[PDB]
């Protein structure tokens, strides 16, 4: 399981550039793919989504008519075509793997990313800039504008952790499910529009920024981010 | 008196239609077409037969511009069904593996669509011309007078299917005779030829006279009184062979005989 | 010459011992119990996608996932609530006769005329389902397999033996011998300590897993035994045979209790299963339908008549809210 | 519904498409079952479960050889059954007849035709010419048997091997005529260890069987 | 011979007691059997 992104560089406003992603180590044709953008002082933003069979395609409201996403299964590569670039497009771009069926984990693996330099929605709210703090308990909360509880019994909230110099890593999906490879010190709970994350005992590897994400309707929205400083 | 033949036709069509749904265990590709033929025959019996008896009782008119069209439409549909059945039988008996591979509902649906699409083509202009020219449908009293339709649609309705059916019958008889030269495997291949001959000759006898008389009444004018007298009695023979086709194609498989015995 | 007389004497001793305890019958103590009445069940879901006869079916422990096998060479996992398909697993041989679902939900096993039991891994990082191990050692065809945990499995074959396997090493740890005919069906106790096997010699045996010895042997049927089920409390057998008869055996009275038969039934029995409380007994027949029996009265409470061919599969969920059947018409139905 | 349910529905639809695609290729192969006793020469007729494939006139066949009361149930959808008998061993002909009777009257095989091969004719001919062993020692009814007037012996054959061959073929056929009521037919054949035309006979018999099924389907018989 | 000898040494009980135990088990869990609209998942 490995995803490597390419492309990037310096461009002038009004130009165009094409990005690529090379996949290996898994059945690429059975997974759906996403592009996620992170600005230096804005956090995480979603861009587009392409289905495994090229059936459905979605775009963000700030990129429609300028961005095009394409897939090449026999070559196991992704492409994103960008035209009429603006100053707001300077940011880091990531590639994310997704698979959808009963009991799956749809945001399990993230790439490394490349840098590009130029020249109704559900609001997810976090409010704390830094929580100062080994061996102590820490609680982090999120709040949503609309309820995430669907009639089928599922609540669509996701948690991510970003260590310095590292890509985001999945911790909890659907508010109670611990991801594979995660130590049992992490737990999460909530109901309705209020959610919390609990860490039983902190270590030196638990320093970073935590993000909240919802998966009820497109577009996908992220929180502001909560920084834990040991 | 003559009304009995309508009752028998309706009963036979209902029996054929019912013997496919309730009985089940019937392949769609070959048994769904018989339902379509039975439905066509029932519509003939319901929309055509009761109206001509009224004219027979009155010897006058009252109708005509839409009856004629309905009669032509349904008769064309029945003939097309018979021709399709003959062609399918021949194809199923010469290259036997292929036919087995090809059988699916996408053939039955296609055949039904094609036959019903061809059926309606000849009946559309009948009210179009009649409603703009009274003389074309009323003479002296309801009868289609215009040669431009009698001498044109008749060939498509009857004379091409007859050639197709006779060629198909001859080829099928030859193929069945050749195969037997290679025991129950031999005895079963003669009953099929007997049944095919019976069906072909019944169709030929029941349908041939009317079109010959109708062509002679147009191109050979010949005392018209005798021709119309012959037409008054020949056209009912074409009506009669609408409750026979649902039977002669049915009561040879023991399953159908048992189903008819138990249901009726 | 001398051992035959001793064996006959021992058999007579066992027969005399069994008769002494028959102080009552089920048909007499149940005279104070009201009938269940008429039971109506209707099809709620229809599962399509198989192109051939279905031979095996097994539920998961979450009451939503279901696994089925057919002669087209593929193994399908179903989502019963939405009818969506979850996985499709090609098989290396199309002559499959049994399938099983691991209680942890991570593995599935199958086998048939190739004399091999194959185990598949459903949770991998690559996203594909792959074969984990092949278990060889039998000389006949494989007729039934059931999991005990992620590392232990019990199999029955047509070479008159049963076996206990170690999945980590692929080696057979205990062999169970004593039958004279092909072994058809297995049923594993709730406490995972004993199991029961039926065979073509018209007899049933109770086996001890921990020691590998036969404890009791039951007789009574006139032909081959096709299915065996386990009453929830762990003290009863339910067996079906080709002579159109079902029987109930008890492990403490060591004899038969009640017989389920009818004059209008002249076909074989293919599957037997119980409800949660054990009041209803479900059985499949060759008459293209499934019958519902009252376990305590040997009456008929209802019938399911939605299939167009032989019924080969039958199962009940752990929460008891659904019943699944499989037939040779390539269809699955969920009843409630 | 949620977006994840829509993606799951798309995946299920793709699975259905792939299942439908695989079925088309399977339907183009005809399946055969091979049964017979030891010394019959099963392995040479077309030269857990053994498999073989061959093609005649762009038609593919797949023949299975298992290794009988239980596993015979799963072969009730095959096109035809092939049975091989050694016709040059009189001591074991009753075993072959009993096996053929047990196969013909099986309740799961009531709609499957049987292609019957009577193998090793040369050894039978040599033994009959030698005169060191007589059929009358095992089949008393043979002394009263006469060759039918409609016989078609191969040219050059002595009129003492035809009598034995037709006696054996009659003994095998008489079982098939006692039951079946027309639902299936027997196709007797005489073969040997060196014959190569055996592939064509199966093709012709299968074509005839499919023709009979098609005739029954169209309400002609 | 040994198998019959081993099977002969079984401590048996009366049929009535076993049948009473079966009836008691059936009666005890009667309320939990959904086969014997807002709650049905199908
Ligand atoms: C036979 C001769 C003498 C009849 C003469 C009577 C005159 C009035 C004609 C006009 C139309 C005729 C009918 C039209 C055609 C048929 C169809 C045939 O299947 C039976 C006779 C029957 C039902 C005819 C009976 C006689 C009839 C009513
Ligand atoms: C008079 C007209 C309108 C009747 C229509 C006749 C139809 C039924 C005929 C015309 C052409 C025919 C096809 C010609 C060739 C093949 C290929 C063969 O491998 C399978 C059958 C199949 C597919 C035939 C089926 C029957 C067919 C579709
Ligand atoms: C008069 C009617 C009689 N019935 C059959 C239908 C039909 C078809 C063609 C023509 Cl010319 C005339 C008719």
């Amino acid at each position: 399981v490995q995803l490597v992104e390419s492309g990037g560089g310096l461009v002038q406003p009004g130009g165009s550039r094409k990005l690529s992603c090379s996949a290996s180590g898994f059945a690429f044709s059975s997974f759906g793919m996403h592009w996620v953008r992170q600005a230096p002082e804005k956090g995480l933003e979603w861009v587009a989504y392409i289905s495994s069979g090229s059936g459905t395609i979605y775009y963000a409201d700030t990129v429609k008519g300028r961005f095009t996403i394409s897939r090449d299964d026999p070559k196991n590569t992704l492409f994103l075509q960008m035209t009429s670039l603006r100053s707001e497009d300077t940011a880091m771009y990531y590639c994310v793997r997704s698979i959808y069926y009963y009991g799956s984990s749809p945001f399990d693996f993230w790439g490394q990313g490349t840098t590009l330099t130029v020249s109704s929605d559900i609001v997810m709210t976090q409010a704390t800039s830094s929580v100062p703090v080994p061996g102590e308990s820490v609680s982090i909360s999120c709040r949503s504008s609309k309820s995430l509880l669907h009639s089928n019994g599922n609540t669509y909230l996701y948690w991510f952790l970003q260590r310095p110099g590292q890509s985001p890593q999945l911790l909890i999906y659907r508010m109670s499910n611990l991801a594979s490879g995660v130590p049992d010190r992490f737990s999460g709970s909530g109901s309705g529009t209020a959610f919390t994350l609990t860490i039983s005992r902190l270590e030196a590897e638990d320093v970073g920024v935590y993000y909240c994400m919802q998966h009820l309707e497109y577009p996908l929205t992220f929180g502001a981010g909560t920084k834990l400083e040991l | 008196s003559i009304v009995i033949i309508i009752i028998m036709t309706i009963g036979g069509n209902i029996l054929v239609i019912m013997a496919v749904s309730m009985e089940k265990k019937l392949h769609n590709a070959t048994n769904y077409f018989l339902m379509s033929l039975a439905i066509a025959d029932m519509l003939v019996g319901l929309l055509v037969m009761p109206l001509s008896l009224l004219a027979i009782l009155y010897d006058y008119v009252w109708l005509c511009p839409v009856w004629i069209s309905l009669d032509v439409l349904f008769s064309t549909a029945s003939i097309m069904h018979l021709c399709a059945i003959s062609l399918d039988r021949y194809v199923a008996v010469r290259s036997p593996v292929e036919h087995s591979r090809f059988n699916s509902r996408t053939k039955a649906i296609m055949k039904i669509a094609i036959v019903w699409a061809i059926s309606i083509g000849v009946s559309v202009p009948i009210p179009v011309i009649g409603l703009r020219d009274e003389e074309k449908v009323f003479v002296n009293t309801c009868v289609l007078n215009d040669p431009n339709f009698v001498l044109i649609g008749s060939f498509v309705a009857f004379f091409i299917p007859l050639t197709i059916m006779v060629i198909t019958y001859c080829l099928t008889i030859y193929v069945l005779r050749r195969q037997a030269l290679m025991m129950q495997a031999i005895n079963n291949e003669r009953k099929a030829s007997k049944v095919l001959g019976i069906v072909f000759f019944v169709f030929l006898i029941m349908w041939c006279p009317f079109f010959i008389t109708n062509i002679l009444s147009v191109l050979c004018e010949c005392n018209q009184k005798l021709m119309e007298k012959l037409l008054n009695v020949f056209v009912w023979i074409g009506y009669v062979c609408s409750g026979i086709n649902p039977l002669v194609y049915t009561l040879f498989n023991k399953i159908y005989r048992r189903a008819f015995s138990n249901y009726l | 010459d001398q051992l035959r007389q001793e064996a006959e004497q021992l058999k007579n001793q066992i027969r005399d011992a069994r008769k002494a305890c028959a102080d009552a019958t089920l048909s007499q103590i149940t005279n104070n119990i009201d009938p269940v009445g008429r039971i109506q069940m209707r099809t709620r879901r229809t599962l399509r996608g198989h192109l051939a006869k279905i031979y095996a079916m097994h539920w998961g422990t979450d009451s939503r996932l279901l696994v089925s096998a057919s002669q087209d060479g593929k193994l399908i996992i179903w989502d019963s609530y939405t009818t969506n398909k979850v996985h499709a697993i090609p098989l290396r041989s199309s002559w499959v006769m049994t399938c099983a679902y691991a209680p942890s939900g991570n593995y599935v096993a199958c086998g048939g005329l190739d004399n091999i039991c194959s185990i598949y891994n459903l949770k991998t990082r690559e996203g594909n389902v792959r074969v984990s191990r092949e278990l060889a050692g039998h000389t006949g065809y494989l007729s039934c397999c059931r999991f005990l945990d992620d590392n232990q499995i019990v199999t029955s074959s047509g070479d008159t033996t049963c076996a206990l396997w170690d999945i980590e090493t692929g080696q057979q740890t205990t062999t169970f011998t004593g039958h004279t005919g092909d072994v058809m069906s297995l049923s594993l106790a709730p406490d995972t300590r004993l199991f029961v096997s039926g065979a073509c010699d018209a007899s049933a045996k109770l086996w001890d897993v921990r020691e590998g010895m036969c404890r009791q042997t039951f007789t009574g049927h006139e032909s081959d035994i096709n299915a065996i089920c386990f009453f929830p409390n762990g003290n009863a057998f339910a067996t079906g045979s080709d002579d159109a008869t079902c029987r109930l055996f008890d492990l403490r009275a060591d004899q038969e209790l009640m017989t389920y038969s009818h004059d209008n039934i002249i076909c074989g029995i293919t599957s037997v299963s119980f409800s949660k409380s054990g009041r209803l007994l479900l059985a499949g027949y060759d008459d293209f339908n499934c019958n519902v029996w009252d376990a305590l009265k040997a009456d008929r409470a209802g019938v399911l008549a939605g299939h167009d061919n032989r019924v080969s599969c039958l199962g009940v969920t752990d929460d008891g809210m659904a019943v699944a059947t499989g037939s040779w018409d390539s269809f699955l139905k969920i009843w409630n | 519904v949620s977006a994840e349910d829509k993606a799951a529905a798309e995946r299920s639809k793709m699975i259905d498409k792939n299942l439908r695609e695989d079925g088309e290729k399977a339907r183009r192969t005809l399946r055969l079952l091979l049964l017979g006793a030891d010394n019959s020469g099963k392995s040479t007729i077309v030269k857990g479960i053994f498999e073989t494939k061959f093609q005649v006139d762009k038609v593919n066949f797949h023949m299975f050889d298992v290794g009988r009361r239980k596993w015979i149930q799963c072969f009730n959808d095959v096109t035809a059954i092939i049975f091989v008998v050694d016709s040059s061993d009189y001591n074991r002909l009753q075993e072959a007849l009993n096996d053929f009777k047990s196969i013909w009257n099986n309740r799961w095989l009531r709609t499957i035709s049987v292609i019957l091969f009577l193998n090793k004719q040369d050894l039978l001919a040599e033994k009959v010419l030698a005169g060191k062993s007589k059929i009358e020692d095992y089949f008393p009814e043979f002394a009263r048997y006469t060759t039918p007037e409609d016989a078609t012996p191969e040219p050059g054959e002595d009129p003492r091997v035809t009598r034995a061959k037709y006696f054996i073929r009659k003994e095998f056929v008489d079982i098939s005529t006692a039951s079946g009521d027309g639902r299936h037919i027997c196709y007797p054949h005489f073969t040997c260890a060196v014959d190569t035309e055996n592939a064509r006979r199966i093709f012709n018999d299968c074509k005839d069987i499919i023709l009979q099924m098609n005739l029954r389907e169209y309400n002609l018989v | 011979v040994e198998q019959l000898k081993m099977e002969a040494n079984i401590d048996r009980i009366k049929v009535s007691k076993a049948a009473a135990d079966l009836m008691a088990y059936c009666e005890a869990h009667a309320k939990e059997d959904p086969l014997l609209a807002s709650e049905n998942p199908f």
